[PDB]
């Protein structure tokens, strides 16, 4: 309740700050997808195989 | 929006190069408006091209805008502050007080950003200051 | 951009929400 | 380098806007250099700052280009093409034959970029093409 | 813990010092959860009899002093009674303020009322205490 | 398995037709795996005796009046012989060769040449077939 508000206030007064001065003077997300895609194909066939077991059992 | 912002720009650069120096990026950020850290400034830097760069055009600058405007936005939220040191509730803080708060605690100020910062400010000749109208001088934009 | 970043969010729901029912299915085997 | 590309980047430029339509990013990076298909400029187009985006400026494309560099350049690698229709082995095709294998098989090009593509190859009087020339010609860069 | 960090936002003068009844809240910043009877004894074991301020050295010499009894309030994690023997899961809030404030170093009702603002209440009168533990403590 | 696309790769003039002595070829192209007899065999059983070419609606009646046989031929992923008995695992590159070029639909020896190309052979002078079929195949 107050050295978190303290520090976001001084983020605030440093930007006010620099905004005085400056009035005087597509790769690398593919390869999430691509695995995650795998993983809910791998467990989706783990839900299964316990609904399956749970239905023997 | 971005003749304000070119004008800006034009006067952050000094030398007229139509670049400007990469440890002003966060001097530029303040200035359009935006109130971000100084630690999200350097966040913001990991990324190959402009930490590999010297100096930035305006352009670069525009870009890396873009990419962050959902982060660099999130600072203009902001219009209430703390306030410690009045505990009776008299709506009002000494110099003093004021001082000591932003160069003892959080991400300390230095005292040449408090003694900018009391030229702006109304302080009356008792040598205390209404906090609820500095918060909102602070934040008016 | 802006056309991705929707569907990989729905995607994240659906591997938590699934995880807990295997756990719970994991939980009713186990007391069966 | 940047300089070569950034003049290009402002003749794509046609509004004088700093921005380029997004259906054009593969118009650009053809004309830096780079060999890619249709399918990973769409690939490439997944990202979360282009495909939500009308148009894109300078440093978008060169953030973009920075990180899929290893990707990008793998197609400056051919010099070698196939041939079919010569069985003789002559060392030359007519005209009709290597417009049937471009329009025809493959990704099918249309006619009009094969007419366009006609304009800067050798063709005898005859109407036959060396095709060992041909592949060093669309090679040479 | 001890941690310079923390007393220099308690010393607001930087005078190096901070009050001698500012120390069960300089603990209770640092982690550490001290009754206000282990804080009375652990200054009363030192001859800090005339000192009104300490310095940071001298709350470091307490709390290494102390540490075994200190360390002790920061490993519960969890919190039984013996205040349902049913078993039932649930306690009246009759108890639950007896207890608070009329047991132990006794809460202020003003202090209880705040505690059971947002805490669901049935209509036999009882509160989930196993929410409620976990509602005061996981904030 | 009919594929136009195909269909359009083997047509090089744009004519709508193909060869009848492309027929084989084309079914494996397609997918199938069928004998030269049994492309000879469906050639017969229509009266497309003096057909010098054949359209994709000929192409199709003919693999949807042999569809049986002709999926028959890819449903096989293994492959046993019949030329170990012992169970060695090896056989030579003599009875390799025979097989090959000597029995059923006979190779050519210059066909078998560039099958044992990069094909290890020991001291014995025998092939391990199961790598064999497998480096065949799954290329």
């Amino acid at each position: 309740r107050t050295l978190k508000a303290i520090v976001y206030l001084q983020c605030c007064y440093r930007r006010m700050m620099a905004k005085r001065e400056l009035k005087k003077l597509m790769n690398n997300l593919e390869i999430t997808y691509s695995t995650e895609t795998e993983k809910l194909r791998s467990d989706v066939e783990r839900l299964r195989m316990s609904e399956e077991e749970a239905k023997n059992a | 929006q971005i003749a304000e912002f070119k004008e800006a720009f034009s006067l952050f650069d000094k030398d007229g190069d139509g670049t400007i120096t990469t440890k002003e990026l966060g001097t530029v950020m303040r200035s359009l408006g935006q109130n971000p850290t100084e630690a999200e400034l350097q966040d913001m830097i990991n990324e190959v091209d402009a930490d590999g760069n010297g100096t930035i055009d305006f352009p670069e600058f525009l870009t890396m805008m873009a990419r962050k405007m959902k982060d660099t936005d999130s600072e203009e939220e902001i219009r209430e502050a703390f306030r410690v040191f009045d505990k009776d509730g008299n709506g009002y803080i000494s110099a003093a007080e004021l001082r000591h708060v932003m160069t003892n605690l959080g991400e300390k100020l230095t005292d040449e950003e408090v003694d900018e910062m009391i030229r702006e400010a109304d302080i009356d000749g008792d040598g205390q200051v209404n906090y609820e109208e500095f918060v909102q001088m602070m934040t008016a934009k």
